[PDB]
C-alpha cells in the first residue's frame, strides 16, 4: 500500500525487511503514531531482545546513540519511522 | 559498541 | 521568546529547567531539528553523562525505554522536544 | 531501573 523507502540503515538487511514489515503491520492495525511506535518497539523487543526505541511521525529530527547494526530509518508512504537499540 | 546517528524528515 | 510547556517529566525539576534552557539555546543557535536535537543530546551527554537521546519535531509519536528520573517531553512554542537517557 | 514512556504531538 505505502511505499517503503529506507533512508539510512546500520542493520542486517534481514532485519531491515523485518523492520519494514513489522511497521507495515503497525500501520494496518494502528492509526496514531505513538501507538504505531509502541507496536514496533514491543515487537522488536520480542523478536530481537531489548532495548529498542521507536519514533513515528511526519516532521522530526533526531540524534541518538544506537548499538552498531541496530539502527534503521525509513519512510512508509509519507510517514517516517526511526527504530534503534540503545 | 556504540555509534551516533542523525535523522531529519523531508 | 517561545512558550515552554512541560507535558510529561520523569526528572528532577532542576534537570527540567536545565533541559528547557539547553533547548532554548539550541533554538537560538540552530534552525533545523536534527541540529537542535544534536545540541541537546551532546550537552546532556556532557552535563549529565551518557547515554541520552533527543527528538525534536512538530509531528511524531514515540515509545522508548528510559532510566528512571531521566525523561522529559516538552514544547517550545510549536516545537516538541523529547529527551531521555537509555 | 527502566521505565517505558509514550508521547504524541498535538
Amino acid at each position: 500500500d505505502r511505499k517503503a523507502v529506507i533512508k539510512n540503515a546500520d542493520m542486517s538487511e534481514e532485519m531491515q525487511q523485518d523492520s519494514v514489515e513489522c511497521a507495515t503491520q503497525a500501520l494496518e492495525k494502528y492509526n496514531i503514531e505513538k501507538d504505531i511506535a509502541a507496536h514496533i518497539k514491543k515487537e522488536f523487543d520480542k523478536k530481537y531482545n531489548p532495548t529498542w526505541h521507536c519514533i513515528v511521525g511526519r516532521n522530526f529530527g533526531s540524534y541518538v546513540t544506537h548499538e552498531t547494526k541496530h539502527f534503521i530509518y525509513f519512510y512508509l508512504g509519507q510517514v517516517a519511522i526511526l527504530l534503534f537499540k540503545s | 559498541k556504540t555509534r551516533n546517528s542523525q535523522t531529519q524528515t523531508d
